[PDB]
């Protein structure tokens, strides 16, 4: 009596904690530095407390290279999930920064690339709008649910792994660009026409145009254009989230 | 005017302007249906949407005042008074009937 | 009941988890996240020093959790101190008002998710939800609410920077940093519209609503 | 509650269709230690009372065992608190 | 709470930004266009004389309409902070 | 605005179908849809008021009142029939 | 004297203006309906809607003053005084009837 | 807007097929597609109201009532038949 | 003055100006109605609307001074004086009647 | 074309082709297919099975065989990812349920 | 869009398969419908794709058992991971040939 076998409880509560905390430190909104560290650790601990008793406990000792392989596996799974989720916000940031750069908002990058003078304020605006939308669509709950679900697909125990699968996540790097182009497209094109229009004005009497009349007009036009274009991101926001989620579901397995 | 005023295609200065327009339109349509009824020659509906406190979880509820002009001698039935009450209460989210006042062209309170 | 040595041991051990109660079961998380986000918004990452914000958050939490603490004291601490309720029942009696306060501010979606993750049976009413389901549901709801509040907080301070950059760009001053110009104007705004009274009242209402 | 009994019958129906924990273990250990201490104390008070059949040998040995059990509980609490502090110190 | 409310939040915010920035940008644009057409009429071309009246015009713009902008933005922020505890989810 | 417009469109179509019903010459539907809440307690059920004008002497049958109730209730997400009031051109509650 | 009356004033209207205009419009419509009551020839409604204060332990409530001009000899009925009270109170969010004063063209308090 | 439009288009097509039924001269479908609540004890579910106008004397068969029910229920994700109400031009509940 | 005064509003209007203008307009309309009462030939209303604070020791409630000019010999009735008091008090958010002073053209205090 | 628009268009196209093949069937003069594809939610376990409603107009007196009803069922079920046959309703031009 | 690309690919495969099926002696026209499985935002699960094939035969040109077999094989092979048992073959009269 008075056994309280500690190794069994430790091995039951450790690896799910490692995977949950690995997701927490990288998953969007759950990985933002504004949350105190203890809150994140407690959330991981409580989620593991809820989940672990149902799972089959592992018996590999913590003092073995098998434990290191397990820890590497959990870290890989968590960071892969969090990063694949982060790709959508990367795409939204790209689209916003490009709309802002076609605004002429930061012209110093065309002359001094990476010269400590850059303000992608539109990128930040649409990034926080995307975060608000993600909060509204309860994406984080889904993330937690999928973190739990990847066990049935991929159990804690060391399992063999595949290859092109990693490419898929890396190939998801294309989406950030590909979807970004579309969001812009609904505005950059008209901005392009505006610039074309300015060109027609410069084909008249030489000089006396551009850098004096083009910038304010194009700034105001970009502002009101994409202010009107704001209602458009939400369907595209859901499209981006669905793309990331089903890509994750297909490739994680 | 009611929804017609909203259909004037006029810039809504602000959400507050939008809310005022919505209140007016509802008032208009309600008065309209009330007049449509046989004994009623013209109706006037005033809605008071309430406002929340600051730190008080205690809550209140909206109120309505309905003035009817009747056709010469067309007195409203008790059932009539009841149906007017029901319609006005339903048309206002969370309007407790007991907060609907119905009055005639002579200033007689037809409700309680 | 337990022996007096066991009761003293349990009391001393339970005194350890006070930061955990403050962080995961109390109104502290939303306030501290909102304060951190607001500090990130104004462009002064070291302005109200962390200790000042922590003290303000502690006082706000003490003012907000007052009815819950009062109910715990009148229902659990008072009978326990008068030897009417045992030590192992005062905890159970006092965990109920805190559970109710955590429930009201939580969200259905989180509750449904964490009711599904535990493989628990159907929960027809809120009276069947255990603490093992309410704790992380409350934590997630508080995190989401804090982030929503902070992200709607962030908007005006970025609007000002946007208009500042556009105005600077109209005149061709493309090499002037916009952040350095915008910071005094952001401070001026936060001074003008009662920056703190409105935020304090909004957070307090956000709890009592 | 009436609704509470409704919930009980609902859980019974759930069992029909379908057809302990670390905190529980710690509570059980605390209850066992307290029960042993109370038994030793009660026997000591009975001996001090003058009631026949209670031997000083048994009283003293039971007090000894109760002290050892209390010390075991104290050590377990100390470690457990140390482990909790170690876990909460982890940087995420 | 609903995404319709969020996107409305962004729209109204950024229309407030547009209203704040439109007088200054429009004044600068009009001054630049006027100076450019005068240069074209007079056949004068130096890229620096168009920069001179623009600053004066835009700075006068704050003199005339500055209080209006300051009152509009404060009202927006005040209303947003007051309605913050009712759009919580 | 988008919501208010949706509400007024639903009202219009419902009135339309109600007038289609033989005995009904014109219908007027008022919907009261309340504020939604995603917490764990706050919730309120919507309400409807329906005024019908009948053809000279075309009294509505009981079943008819029942069918109007069903249609209006179904057309409004979570509308409990008991919160649908049906009234005639004379102010008689057919409910 | 008209809802649409203040429904313009160009723009640049500090919200303060938006509220004051609402108050004026409500006053106008209320006076209008009161005039419609047979015995009433003209009505004048003044609203005092307090701007919320976080200084008092609880919120204060608004007040109304109603002046009526009657048709030659058209005295208002008690029930009529009651209906005017009800209408004015309902039209103002949280207006406690007891804070509605009704007065005639001669300065007699009917309330 | 995108959702509301989806609703209108679906309602339209369903009414269309229902009219394309021999005895049916015109149909009107109203859908109430809302958001559900978990652990609220008895929640509720999507609902439909169908009004049919029949050809002079063309009474609908019990099977006809059944097939209309099936079609409408299937066309709406998670529509429990029992939440489909079918009514005639006289206000008789056919379901 | 009064409501008409708040028409030609230049964009440059400080909140302070807004408020002062509101005060003026209220004063004007109140004087207007007070003239409507028969015995009154002209009225003049002065409002003192101030800061609130919280310390119960030093609270200064809103105050009003009303000067009336009567028609030759048209003395105001006690009831009339009461009705003037009620109207002025109601028109000012939180105006305690006891802070309304009513005076005639000869300097007689009609209130207290 | 929005992501939602793209889906709705896919649904419409599938409906069209299915009706087309059903009509080509001898006894069938015209077909109408309605698909209800469901929605995944973070508050449920097994997603609800898709459903289909098929209305056929037959050639004068061309009654469909039990096997004809079966084959229609099979085709419609297969054309919809995870469509459980039992959720396919087949109805004639007179309102008789054939399934 | 990728989704548009995927729809186009599905349509093209359907077309070519119907084409080869018709070219066959007894077959006058063919119609192939493919149901490729779908991804989920949660939960692992394969949904072996499915196919429905409708053939119109030449007057009286009944298909051989071997013919049903060969049609089955072709359609199954043309679809990545198509389990034959998920291929339905039907005639112009509604007789299930598979």
């Amino acid at each position: 009596v008075t056994s309280e076998q500690w190794l069994y409880w430790l091995h039951l509560y450790f690896w799910p904690l490692l995977r949950v905390l690995a997701l927490i430190s990288t998953a969007p909104i759950l990985s933002e530095r504004a949350i105190p560290k203890r809150v994140k650790l407690g959330l991981g601990i409580m989620i593991t407390l809820v989940i672990a008793p149902s799972l089959p406990a592992n018996d590999t000792p913590l003092f073995s290279i098998a434990a290191l392989w397990l820890a590497m596996q959990q870290i890989l799974i968590g960071i892969a999930l969090g990063f694949t989720m982060q790709f959508a916000f990367a795409a939204v940031r790209t689209a916003g920064e490009f709309i802002g750069l076609q605004m002429g908002l930061s012209f110093a990058t065309f002359v001094d690339p990476g010269s400590h003078l850059n303000m992608p304020v539109l990128a930040r605006i649409m990034d926080m709008l995307a975060m608000l939308l993600f909060l509204t669509f309860n994406g984080h709950l889904w993330l937690i649910s999928l973190l739990v679900d990847t066990f049935h697909t991929l159990p804690i125990g060391s399992n063999p792994v595949n290859s092109n699968a990693f490419m898929a996540l890396a190939r998801a790097g294309g989406l950030i660009f590909l979807n970004g182009l579309m969001l812009a497209l609904p505005v950059i094109t008209l901005l392009l026409t505006l610039n074309l229009a300015l060109g027609l004005l410069n084909r008249m009497a030489p000089q006396l145009s551009i850098f004096v009349i083009g910038f304010p007009l194009t700034l105001t036009v970009g502002i009101m254009l994409m202010a009107a274009l704001m209602p458009l991101i939400a369907p595209f926001c859901e499209h981006l989230f669905s793309e990331i989620f089903n890509l994750l579901a297909d490739i994680v397995s | 005017v009611g929804f017609e005023l909203l259909d004037q295609e006029k810039f809504g200065i602000s959400q507050f302007s939008e809310q005022v327009n919505y209140q007016r339109a509802l008032e208009g349509e309600l008065a309209r249906t009330i007049e449509t009824l046989g004994p009623v020659k013209s109706a006037r509906v005033h809605l008071a949407m309430p406002k929340p406190s600051l730190f008080v979880r205690e809550q209140k509820s909206p109120s309505a005042s309905v003035t009817v002009t009747l056709e010469p001698g067309r007195a409203l039935d008790e059932g009539q008074i009841s149906a007017v009450v029901h319609l006005v209460s339903s048309a206002v989210a969370g309007l407790p009937p007991g907060n609907v006042t119905l009055v005639d062209q002579s200033g007689h309170l037809l409700t309680q | 009941s337990w022996s007096l040595s066991v009761q003293t041991l349990v009391f001393i051990t339970s005194l350890t988890f006070l930061p955990a109660i403050l962080l995961m079961m109390t109104s502290f998380t939303r306030i501290i996240i909102v304060f951190g986000l607001l500090r990130n918004a104004l462009g002064t990452p070291s302005a109200p020093p962390n200790q000042v914000l922590l003290g303000l958050a502690l006082f706000l939490t003490f003012f907000i959790m007052s009815p819950v603490i009062d109910k715990i004291y009148v229902d659990a601490y008072q009978p326990f101190s008068e030897q009417k309720i045992s030590m192992q029942e005062a905890l159970d009696k006092g965990a109920q008002p805190l559970r109710a306060f955590m429930l009201r501010q939580t969200r259905e979606a989180d509750l449904a998710l964490f009711a599904r993750l535990a493989n628990s049976g159907p929960l027809q009413g809120p009276e069947a939800v255990p603490m093992r389901i309410l704790l992380p549901a409350y934590v997630t709801s508080e995190l989401k609410t804090a982030f929503q509040i902070g992200f709607t907080i962030f908007i005006p301070f970025l609007i000002i920077d946007l208009v500042i950059a556009s105005v600077l760009m109209a005149l061709g001053m493309m090499m002037v940093p916009p952040a350095t110009i915008a910071l005094p104007f952001k401070l001026m705004l936060f001074v003008l519209v009662d920056g703190w009274q409105l935020l304090m009242g909004s957070l307090a209402q956000s709890f009592y609503s | 509650a009436i609704q509470g009994i409704e919930g009980v019958i609902s859980q019974l129906q759930a069992t029909a269709m379908a057809a302990v924990s670390f905190a529980g273990q710690l509570h059980a250990a605390l209850d066992r230690i307290s029960d042993r201490q109370a038994a030793a104390r009660v026997q000591a008070e009975k001996f001090t009372l003058g009631e026949p059949g209670i031997a000083l040998n048994d009283v003293m040995a039971d007090m000894q065992k109760a002290s050892v059990s209390m010390q075991m509980g104290i050590q377990v609490r100390n470690k457990l608190v140390a482990a909790y502090q170690e876990v909460m110190s982890m940087q995420v | 709470m609903t995404p319709e409310s969020v996107m409305m939040m962004g729209t109204e915010a950024m229309k407030v930004a547009l209203a704040l920035a439109a007088p200054l940008l429009l004044v600068a644009l009009i001054t630049g266009l006027i100076i450019s057409i005068l240069q074209a009429a007079t056949q004068i071309n130096e890229m620096t004389l168009s920069f001179i009246p623009k600053i004066v015009a835009v700075f006068i713009a704050i003199i005339v309409a500055g209080p209006w902008m300051l009152n509009l933005l404060l009202d927006y922020v005040r209303t947003l902070f007051s309605n913050l505890p009712y759009i919580i989810g």
